């Protein structure tokens, strides 16, 4: 009578490379996945000059389960995700939500 | 209409991409100038006080710290934007250049700034529109989706192939098809030893050795070597065509530096790599 287990189990990719950064990774959502206006709620509420509400934020960390979480980055366009720092608890709980695509360690990139 | 200019004396790099065979002739012809295209360079911003960009910075994002400025402290960006767009080492000398700093001032950052370089192009760039990409690191789907998205929105993207002396494909965004991945020769023709080489590249061009614009005074200058300086010559260059055809898509885009380019005259160029050097009739 207690609720099955979970099956939901994002891929986690990059850790093993050299270059991964600890701690720090980019969550890549779904296509299928309506989360595009929690993410430009986001990326607005970090937008320079602009005013925002309030309850728009809270709204998009509680849609996204990103209460606590560091949030850095917010892609829209050419990705849907985001980049944050999170513990390794917190990077499980993400990799739980079933919208989440895969979740990549965020990686060092040098100018050539 | 326009008419054609010469410029003489030009660095050699230039001087090599209006001709076909070798030797260069210290001159460097155009016609089109890249006006009104806009040139996205994703890189360590750019010196937006540099003489060679005068009047002709516009909008950029700075990844490295949010609401600033994407000036370059590096001298990278502004190398590689010299290059592109400078009034005297630049392929089109009337193009916009917007400055998107993802790396800091060590030259290093994340696939999470480049990324979000990616996607404030994606976002708001300006058609037409052309992203230089002199940068790169470890294969990454995410990376690879955003470089996709770009070209998808209608944003040809020009990549360099990295400076591994390997095979490019291994690598991201070089790795990515529908980019243009550019590998680097020397002044005498050869592939510069260290650039990477094989199926993933598109063509090559001017690599060693490629003076340009640096960021420590409104006039300076630098001499240095990568497949980054490659990239912002066949960048420059799609500028051009853009200028003639502002409607073009990034396959119309690759496909005309494709046929223009100079077949058969890169030395050692390399198991599998297409044997094509940057051509502009533009
Ligand atoms: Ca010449
Ligand atoms: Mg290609």
């Amino acid at each position: 009578n207690p609720p099955a287990a979970s099956t939901q189990e994002a891929p986690l990719l990059g850790l093993e490379a050299p270059e991964a950064i600890p701690g720090r990774y980019i969550v890549v959502y779904k296509e299928n996945a309506d989360v595009l206006p929690a993410l430009e709620a986001l990326k607005a509420a970090l937008e320079p000059g602009l005013m925002q509400p309030q309850g728009l934020q809270a709204q998009a960390l509680r849609t996204l389960g990103l209460e606590g979480a560091r949030v850095d980055k917010v892609y829209t366009a050419a990705l849907r995700g985001v980049a944050v720092e999170v513990p390794d608890q917190e990077l499980a709980r993400l990799r739980q939500d079933p919208r989440v695509a895969y979740i990549e360690a965020d990686q060092e990139v040098r100018a050539f | 209409p326009a008419m054609a200019a010469v410029q003489s004396p030009a660095t050699w790099g230039l001087d090599r991409i209006d001709q076909r065979t070798l030797p260069l002739d210290g001159r460097y012809t155009y016609t089109a100038t890249g006006a009104g295209v806009h040139a996205y360079v994703v890189d360590t911003g750019i010196l937006l006080s540099h003489q060679e960009f005068t009047g002709r910075i516009g909008k950029g994002y700075d990844a490295i710290t949010p609401g600033g400025s994407a000036q370059d402290c590096n001298g990278h960006g502004t190398h590689v934007a010299g290059t592109i767009g400078g009034t005297t080492y630049g392929v089109a000398k009337g193009v916009t250049l917007h400055p998107v700093r993802v790396l800091d001032c060590n030259g290093s950052g994340s696939n999470s700034s480049v990324i979000a370089g990616l996607d404030w192009v994606t976002q708001n760039h300006v058609k037409p529109a052309v992203i230089n990409m002199s940068l790169g690191g470890g294969a990454s789907t995410a990376l690879d989706t955003a470089v996709m998205n770009a070209i998808n929105a209608g944003v040809t993207v020009v990549v360099a192939a990295g400076n591994d002396n390997r095979d490019a494909c291994f690598y991201s965004p070089a790795r990515v098809t529908a980019a243009i991945t550019v590998g680097a020769t020397t002044s005498t023709d050869y592939r510069a030893s260290f650039s990477n080489y094989g199926r993933c590249l598109d063509l090559f061009a001017p690599g060693q050795s490629i003076t340009s614009a640096w960021y420590t005074s409104s006039t300076a200058t630098n001499t240095i070597s990568g497949t980054a300086m490659a990239t912002p010559h066949v960048t420059g260059a799609a500028a051009l065509y853009l200028q003639w055809y502002p409607t073009a898509t990034p396959s119309q885009v690759a496909s005309a530096l494709l046929y223009y380019a100079t077949p058969n005259v890169v030395k050692n160029a390399g198991r599998y790599s297409p044997n094509l050097l940057l051509y502009t009739p533009f």
